[PDB]
């Protein structure tokens, strides 16, 4: 279809929702990396980094 | 399809004596000296002169004819100097002892010392253009045949001049004739290229192959039969090639293996000459001829069959690319600058392909042992091809400023390239920093480690090895290509990949070129410097219209200095200034390419051959241990091989000694224009204007300093004139000395 | 600020972190028809019919498009309003500051930056050497 | 070798910075009222004669010194 | 923020306002020229300093001047 | 006195090198003619003619005769260029006469430049050579 | 000063300070600089790369010295 | 020894020429009569009035540094 | 023909006409009278 869209709905924010930047695999990997993982204290996410 | 207009422009000299008439701002007459410089900058800007695309395309068509008249006069001059002021008849008797020479200087002010002994008693400038090797591959025997080409070159030039006047002043074609690109590609593939290769395959079979087979047999050039005698009497032709007597019947009945004696897939080089087999090149040209005549039937013109190039571009759309190639047909049939950007990119790439192919598969007899001709032809076609690639970034940016219409450019490839400009450039910015650290910093590590007395810590073949394993595998695949993946090829495509060492006159025609750690590092240097030249020029095309800094650069133009000192300074933001910076980086990229060429040939390819098969090289194989270090490039390449250009005074190569210092000057003269700027110089002239006003000799045309763009244009012209003339004199004095 | 955004496929030249941290700029114009305009961020977007609301990173990007709305279109959109938008919800009406375009002289405008002398009648830098003030200032 | 080249390169810095602060003098600290018709104002008064004659001397020297070297080359 | 100053040699042909890309300049009524208007600079906080007004000024020497002073985010022309 | 400059007729470095002088033109005795002409000069230790420019009339042909011959010609080029520029300044279109030179007016001035030093003295006396400082465009100091 | 009168610019800040100009028009409307002076030499004015400047500027009575 | 002193004399005079012209035009010039208002070290006055690259008196320090090094070279 | 006379009287043509004539003088003077270092 069309796999490149506006980033999070707004087409005037200077970013694009690409298969590299905003895919399903990207969001569940980057968001689950220590620096972005939900609920982690900075002492553990600093440790795992 | 033919639609011309009867006498649009009258033929008169009234506009000859009125300079600046083509531009509206220059037709009012000069007031400043900027008018003289603007007269030359806007002379060929036909799109700025005329808003009508029909009248722009008519100027472009006739300027092409006038340009071909310049090339035909230049071509005729080369054949006339070969006919009248050359030892080509002397060279054809002894190609291994007589040096090629086609320029004789007049004896005046001591310049007659340049007429050096090139052998045979002839005295002249030893030429490095390879014209003698081209003419022997064309079958040229007497100087009268070179003279007839020189007269025919002037006749063709006069017909090019007549057709330029005819197609502008008498019968100028309409815009619909120019926009029929399906007819133009059908008449340039099947026409210009296809019939031109078929004509040259017809020439090579009938003229070039019998004469060169007799010249390699040992027949004297006085005893060679004339080319028409082979045409008129086929008994001599069938004696040289025995299956020629079967005639044209094996061609039409598809019995093409009859012609395998003169249409070969031999490969490699002729051991007598060191050039390609003309049986291979005639069979090359015929196979090229069939493909382009086939490919010149692809597009639909009048008779229903064919492709619409619009419909091919309409169909090529994908999920990543939106509308795809929609509207690129309307771009390339309306914008002359968009077509010029494609044509300069590919012809510039082609000329680099020509240079990179002609050394390793030398197509001309006795070319590969002329190390001057091999070094000059590589270098000339590298420099020509690099200049055209910078012009692709020029007319890409001129199209973006001028002919880019966003109404017919919604969500296609060009719209989406503009929409992720920061994605392309910043990744191209990153890959330049990565390659700059991981190619040049390899040299800096090597330069530091050798200085600290740590050769084991270097990047070399006796240390931490960086072997180009992918290029070595491709080299190994090409050596194994005959018999396995090219079973009908008797020899390899080139001996540069590996295999036999070819000796002609006790000199190497071609050796295997073993790529080691030094070849890994210098290729990544080349990959780095091409990427920066790509970085500057692609950012010039993409950010020609706007950026985050100046969002209205399309209104400012293509060629403007800046948008003032504001926003910190918007200095050199135009698309012209990226061409200006791309010209330096093209000089930086290509100079390393020809320096890598000049050192790797002399150290690992070129040299003399011992009678038992041993080869000693020109610089004795110092590339593997010294081309890993900047100091080795300084010492063993630059300092060592320019001993021939600085000791050349008092000899025939002293003009190269003069021109090597001449390019050093124009290099240093460039930095007056590059480093300074016009508000110093305008403030300096207005004091000289005072001293002219003091003695009443102030001109009415007011003296102005050069414009900001012209101050950059003069400086980049002299930097590349000064730098290339330096390398030209360095290569030509070194490579005429060696061997 | 009311208005539908123009139909744009997105770009990398648009807003950065400055838009949601320091300031961003909004241009509002009423379109007669569904036209195609060049974005100052790079790329082509399509005007929606009626009111349009476009958020841009700089005041120069809003005014480059406003200059493009004045002279690059046949209906000649001449009612674009340019606003500065703060992250605290404050919307400051910038251009036109009085409803009249600034190249036309308007009553009620007050002269700012005007000097009642020539440039060559500015005082010397030596007479104000330690005062802080510039020769063009005082 | 090191002593001569060091002191000449230092003296090159000191000479250029002398005229540099000579130019900061006219920008900042020069009063045309108090220096009326003195030796400083008259250097400004015939500055066109000074610059053009220095432009003459440089061109007179450089056209020939390079010209004799290019002849000798 | 830069300083944009307008001097009394103004002829009021409005070229500095039309060349202004940042809406710094505007025309106020005046009595010193035939066009009965002088340029003013009420919005020098948005002045980037690109001196397009000084290019468009036709008088001699210049009836409008831009003096580059302190650099802010607005005067540095930054989208970030 | 030039005690470190022997004459080239008695200079052994020049005498061993003048027998190997190359021919600069098509004449086969060009190096022989240059060997006799350069013998009258003053030579250094390397047998090359060192010219004396201090003002001695014995070495007047080294610099003074080049000086007299140059300044006459360079005065001629400057004077006919100045006089053509003055004459076209009085016309309707002085600008176009510089890029499109009135060639019959140029030849008329150029042949009249053989009496440039007498015309330069007379125009300096008449005050038409040097303009007054009040009548010249001037920088704002 | 009438139309066609020759004046010399005594205004120091101008391009034509010390140059002669021709009075084109004098405005009788209380203008601060009512005298329009035409010159045969254009100034520096214009963008970089422009082949000409402007040959006209408005002056007052105190900045002009009578020549003709 | 003769020719290189004239190169030195060319090197001194041209370096002096850039510096003296930078000093004498520091207050102003016909291209910019208000250089004293803009200070000693400013970039330019825009691309208007033909272009004003390196017009400041600081930029003649800049240009004569190359000539001083060339003279010292 | 009148505009051909104007084109031949242009600044590029007349400086190339003069410098060819000047080089025509200097080459011919150094051909019949070469090697003149002094008078
Ligand atoms: C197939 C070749 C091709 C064609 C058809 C054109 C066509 C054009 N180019 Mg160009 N371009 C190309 C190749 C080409 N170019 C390449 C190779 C470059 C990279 C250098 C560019 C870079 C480029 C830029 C940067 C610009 C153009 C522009 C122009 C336009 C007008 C040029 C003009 O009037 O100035 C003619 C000016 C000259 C001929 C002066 C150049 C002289 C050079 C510097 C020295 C000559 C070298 C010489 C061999 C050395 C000896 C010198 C001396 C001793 C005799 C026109 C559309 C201009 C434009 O605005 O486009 C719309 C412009 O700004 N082009
Ligand atoms: C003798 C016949 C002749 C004459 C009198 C005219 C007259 C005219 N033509 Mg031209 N034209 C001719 C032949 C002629 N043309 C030929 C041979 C061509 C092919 C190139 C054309 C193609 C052509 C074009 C494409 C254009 C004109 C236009 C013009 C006008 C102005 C030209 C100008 O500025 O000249 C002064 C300039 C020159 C004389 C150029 C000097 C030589 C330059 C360097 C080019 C040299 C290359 C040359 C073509 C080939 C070299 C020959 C070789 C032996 C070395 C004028 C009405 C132009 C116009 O404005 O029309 C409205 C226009 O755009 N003509
Ligand atoms: C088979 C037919 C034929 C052939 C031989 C060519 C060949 C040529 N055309 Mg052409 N073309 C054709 C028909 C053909 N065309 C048709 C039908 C169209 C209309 C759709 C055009 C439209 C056209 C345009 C608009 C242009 C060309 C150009 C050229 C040249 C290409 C570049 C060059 O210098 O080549 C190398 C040159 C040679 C090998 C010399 C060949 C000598 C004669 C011509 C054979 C070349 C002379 C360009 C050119 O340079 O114009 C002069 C150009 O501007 N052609
Ligand atoms: C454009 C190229 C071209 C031209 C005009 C020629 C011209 C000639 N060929 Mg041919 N030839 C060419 C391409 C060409 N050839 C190529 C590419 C091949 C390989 C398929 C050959 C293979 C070939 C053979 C084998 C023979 C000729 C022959 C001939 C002659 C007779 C042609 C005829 O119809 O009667 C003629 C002079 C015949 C002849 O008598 O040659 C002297 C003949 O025996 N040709
Ligand atoms: C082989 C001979 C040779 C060459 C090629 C040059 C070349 C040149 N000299 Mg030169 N010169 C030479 C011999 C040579 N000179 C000798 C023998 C003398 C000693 C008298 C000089 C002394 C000399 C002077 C005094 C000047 C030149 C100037 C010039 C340059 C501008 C041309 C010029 O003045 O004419 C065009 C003429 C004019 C523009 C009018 C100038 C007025 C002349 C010099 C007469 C003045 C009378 C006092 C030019 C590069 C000028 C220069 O170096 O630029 C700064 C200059 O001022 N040279
Ligand atoms: C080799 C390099 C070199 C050359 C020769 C020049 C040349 C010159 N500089 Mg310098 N300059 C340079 C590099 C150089 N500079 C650099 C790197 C900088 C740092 C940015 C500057 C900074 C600079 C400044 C800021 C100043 C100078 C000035 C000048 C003049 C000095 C007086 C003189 O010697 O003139 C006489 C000698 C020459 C002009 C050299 C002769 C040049 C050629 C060989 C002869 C002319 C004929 C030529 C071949 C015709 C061209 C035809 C061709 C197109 C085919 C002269 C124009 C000063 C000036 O212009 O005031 C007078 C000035 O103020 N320059
Ligand atoms: C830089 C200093 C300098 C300068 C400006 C001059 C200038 C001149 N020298 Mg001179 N000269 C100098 C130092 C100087 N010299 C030195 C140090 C020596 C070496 C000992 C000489 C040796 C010399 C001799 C012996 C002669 C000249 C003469 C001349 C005059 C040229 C003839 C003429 O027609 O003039 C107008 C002129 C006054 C000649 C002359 O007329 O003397 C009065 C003369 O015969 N000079
Ligand atoms: C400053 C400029 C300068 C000066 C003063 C001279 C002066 C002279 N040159 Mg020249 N020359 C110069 C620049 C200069 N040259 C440069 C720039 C070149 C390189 C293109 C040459 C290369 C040159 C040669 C190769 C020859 C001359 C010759 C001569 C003599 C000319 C005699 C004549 O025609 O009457 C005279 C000694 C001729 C001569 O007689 O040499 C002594 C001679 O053969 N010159
Ligand atoms: C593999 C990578 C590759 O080149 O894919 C090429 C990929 C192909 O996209 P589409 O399938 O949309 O291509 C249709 C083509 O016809 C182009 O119009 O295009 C991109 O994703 C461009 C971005 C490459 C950026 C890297
Ligand atoms: C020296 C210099 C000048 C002064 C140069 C000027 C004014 C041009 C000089 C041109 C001379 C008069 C001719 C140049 C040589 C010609 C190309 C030769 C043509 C062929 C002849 C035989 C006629 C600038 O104007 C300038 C502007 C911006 C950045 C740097 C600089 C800069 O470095
Ligand atoms: S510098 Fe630019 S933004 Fe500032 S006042 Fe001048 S034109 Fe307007
Ligand atoms: S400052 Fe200049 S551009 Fe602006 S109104 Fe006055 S004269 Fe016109
Ligand atoms: S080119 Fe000169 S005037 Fe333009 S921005 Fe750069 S320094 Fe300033």
């Amino acid at each position: 279809n069309q796999v490149v869209q506006a980033y999070n709905g707004d087409p005037f924010v200077g970013h694009l929702s690409t298969p590299i930047s905003d895919s399903a695999f990207t969001r569940t990997f980057i968001g689950n990396l220590p620096a972005y993982r939900k609920g982690l204290s900075p002492i553990l996410r600093g440790l795992e980094v | 399809k033919v639609s011309v207009d009867n006498n649009p422009v009258p033929t008169s000299f009234e506009k000859w004596g009125k300079p600046g008439h083509f531009d509206r701002t220059l037709a009012r007459g000069p007031k400043t000296t900027t008018w003289i410089w603007n007269l030359h900058a806007n002379a060929h800007d036909f799109d700025s002169q005329t808003s009508d695309l029909e009248d722009v395309s008519r100027k472009i068509f006739s300027a092409h004819f006038g340009h071909l008249a310049v090339v035909f006069v230049w071509l005729s001059g080369m054949y006339f100097h070969g006919a009248k002021f050359s030892n080509y008849e002397g060279w054809l008797a002894d190609p291994t002892h007589i040096k090629p020479s086609a320029q004789v200087v007049w004896p005046i002010v001591g310049q007659g010392i340049l007429n050096g002994d090139v052998g045979g008693g002839f005295h002249g400038i030893q030429i490095t253009s390879g014209l003698f090797y081209l003419w022997r591959a064309s079958g040229f025997t007497d100087s009268y045949q070179l003279y007839c080409t020189a007269i025919g070159g002037l006749v063709m030039a006069a017909l090019m001049l007549f057709a330029g006047w005819f197609h502008y002043h008498v019968k100028a074609p309409k815009l619909e004739w120019f926009q029929n690109v399906e007819s133009m590609m059908n008449h340039h593939l099947a026409g210009l290229l296809g019939l031109g290769s078929l004509g040259w395959a017809g020439h090579q079979i009938h003229v070039s192959m019998p004469i060169n087979k007799l010249l390699d047999a040992g027949v004297a050039p006085k005893d060679i039969p004339l080319p028409h005698e082979f045409i008129l009497e086929p008994s001599k032709m069938a004696e040289l090639y025995p299956s020629f007597a079967q005639g044209l019947t094996p061609f039409f009945t598809l019995n093409w293996g009859v012609y395998s004696d003169f249409l070969t897939f031999k490969g490699g080089l002729n051991p007598v000459t060191g050039g390609l087999w003309l049986s291979d090149t005639a069979h090359h040209h015929l196979a090229i001829a069939v493909l382009f005549i086939i490919a010149g039937h692809m597009y639909r013109t009048n008779w229903g069959i064919g492709h619409s190039m619009k419909e091919i571009l309409e169909a090529h759309k994908g999920p990543f690319t939106g509308e795809g190639h929609k509207g690129l047909y309307e771009i390339l049939t309306t914008s002359w600058h968009a077509q010029l950007a494609i044509n300069l990119a590919l012809l510039g790439s082609l000329t680099i392909i020509v240079a990179q192919h002609m050394y390793a598969m030398p197509p001309y007899p006795y070319q590969a042992i002329d190390y001057a001709t091999q070094l000059s032809l590589f270098t000339h076609h590298m420099w020509i091809g690099g200049f055209l690639i910078v012009g692709a970034g020029a007319h890409g940016a001129i199209f973006m400023v001028r002919d880019y219409d966003p109404a017919k450019n919604v969500n296609n490839l060009l719209d989406r390239m503009l929409r992720h400009r920061d994605a392309i450039i910043s990744h191209l910015n990153w890959v330049c920093i990565f390659l700059g650290f991981h190619s040049f910093g390899l040299y800096i590590h090597n330069d530091t480690m050798r200085a600290l007395g740590r050769p084991q810590d270097m990047f070399s073949d006796t240390a931490i090895q960086l072997q180009p394993i992918f290029a070595q595998w491709v080299q190994h695949l090409h050596t194994l290509a005959p018999g396995a993946t090219a079973p009908n090829a008797l020899a390899t495509a080139s001996y540069a990949f590996g295999g036999e060492t070819i000796a002609v006159a006790g000199k190497v025609a071609m050796m295997p070129i073993t790529l080691g750690t030094a070849d890994f590092m210098v290729h990544h240097i080349h990959a780095f410097t091409i990427h920066v030249t790509a970085l500057i020029l692609l950012k010039g095309v993409l950010y020609a219209r706007s950026s985050r800094l100046v969002p209205d650069k399309a209104n400012l133009g293509f060629r403007f200095p800046c948008d003032g000192p504001g926003r910190g300074g918007t200095c050199q933001v135009s698309g012209w200034d990226h061409v200006f910076l791309g010209l330096f980086w093209m000089y930086n990229s290509l100079s390393i390419v020809i320096f890598h060429f000049s050192w790797k040939m002399q150290s690992d390819v070129w040299g003399t051959v011992s009678p038992d098969g041993s080869v000693t090289h020109v610089t004795l194989g110092n590339f593997a241990q010294s081309a890993i270090t900047i100091n080795g490039w300084l010492r063993d390449f630059l300092w060592a091989q320019a001993a021939n250009v600085i000791n050349s005074y008092g000899s025939a190569l002293s003009a190269y000694g003069i021109m090597f210092l001449a390019g050093h000057f124009v290099f240093a003269f460039s930095l007056m224009f590059l480093f300074s700027g016009r508000g110093y110089w305008q403030e300096l002239i207005e004091s000289i204007v005072w001293a002219h006003n003091k003695l009443n000799v102030a001109p009415a045309i007011q003296p102005r300093a050069l414009s900001i763009i012209q101050g950059r244009a003069v400086g980049v012209a002299h930097y590349l004139l000064g730098g290339i003339v330096t390398t030209w004199a360095f290569f030509l004095a070194r490579s005429l000395s060696i061997g | 600020l009311s208005g539908q955004p123009p139909k744009f496929g997105g770009s990398t030249g648009g807003l950065l972190s400055k838009a949601n941290r320091e300031e961003k700029y909004a241009i509002t114009w009423t379109s007669a028809s569904e036209q195609v305009f060049e974005m100052p961020t790079g790329g082509a977007a399509i005007m929606n019919e009626g009111e349009n609301l476009l958020y841009l990173a700089r005041k120069e990007q809003c005014l480059a498009l406003g200059t493009q709305l004045r002279t690059k279109f046949k209906p000649k959109i001449q009612d674009y309003k340019i606003y500065r938008v703060y992250p605290s919800g404050e919307v400051q009406y910038l251009h036109p500051a009085d409803g009249v375009f600034p190249e036309k002289v308007n009553e009620g405008r007050e002269a700012q930056g005007t000097k009642t002398r020539r440039i060559g009648q500015n005082p010397e830098p030596v007479t104000i050497k330690f005062s802080g003030k510039a020769p063009y200032e005082v | 070798a090191a002593l001569y080249t060091h002191h000449q390169y230092i003296a090159g810095f000191l000479m250029v910075g002398a005229f540099a602060h000579g130019a900061i003098f006219f920008v900042r600290d020069y009063d045309p009222v108090a220096n009326k018709d003195n030796v400083l104002a008259r250097m400004l008064e015939h500055k066109e004669a000074l610059i053009s004659h220095l432009s003459w001397v440089s061109l007179f020297l450089g056209f020939h010194t390079l010209g004799l070297y290019v002849h000798n080359d | 923020s830069h300083s944009v100053k307008i001097y009394d040699t103004c002829i009021g042909c409005t070229q500095c306002v039309r060349a202004c890309p940042l809406d710094v300049l505007e025309m106020v009524p005046w009595d010193g020229c035939k066009a009965a208007q002088i340029a003013s600079s009420p919005r020098t906080e948005d002045c980037v300093g690109c001196k397009r007004c000084e290019t468009a000024c036709p008088t001699d020497f210049l009836s409008i001047r831009v003096y580059l002073g302190a650099e802010t985010t607005r005067s540095m022309g930054l989208a970030y | 006195d030039f005690a470190n400059l022997t004459p080239c007729s008695e200079n052994p470095a020049y005498l061993a090198k003048s027998k190997n002088f190359l021919n600069t033109t098509n004449d086969p005795n060009s190096g022989k003619i240059r060997a006799e002409r350069y013998a009258s000069a003053l030579c250094g230790p390397e047998g090359y003619p060192h010219l004396i420019v201090d003002g001695r009339f014995t070495h007047a042909g080294d610099f003074l005769i080049p000086s007299i011959l140059f300044l006459y010609i360079a005065g001629w080029i400057g004077w006919v260029g100045r006089s053509y520029l003055i004459e076209i300044r009085e016309s309707k279109n002085p600008e176009m006469q510089e890029v499109v030179i009135n060639v019959p007016l140029a030849i008329k001035k150029m042949l009249g430049g053989f009496l440039w030093p007498l015309a330069a003295v007379g125009e300096y006396t008449s005050g038409k050579l040097v303009m007054k400082d009040s009548e010249i465009p001037t920088s704002p100091r | 000063l009438n139309r066609g009168d020759k004046v010399r610019i005594k205004r120091t800040e101008s391009y034509w300070y010390g140059d002669v100009g021709t009075v084109a028009s004098v405005e009788k409307s209380g203008i601060l600089y009512p005298v329009i002076v035409r010159f045969d030499r254009v100034n520096y004015n214009g963008f970089s790369g422009s082949a000409s400047g402007v040959n006209t500027n408005n002056f007052a009575e105190n900045e002009l010295e009578l020549v003709q | 020894d003769f020719l290189v002193h004239h190169a030195i004399a060319l090197g001194l005079h041209t370096t002096a020429l850039i510096l003296i012209k930078g000093a004498l035009d520091a207050r102003g010039s016909k291209l910019m009569p208000d250089k004293k208002d803009f200070g000693y070290s400013f970039p330019c006055d825009g691309p208007g009035r033909g272009g004003t690259c390196d017009i400041s008196a600081w930029d003649a320090f800049y240009l004569a540094m190359f000539w001083m090094l060339n003279t010292l070279g | 023909m009148d505009g051909l006379k104007s084109f031949l009287s242009t600044a590029p043509v007349m400086i190339m006409a003069l410098l060819t004539f000047t080089a025509g003088i200097l080459i011919e003077f150094n051909r019949f009278y070469p090697d003149l270092l002094f008078h």
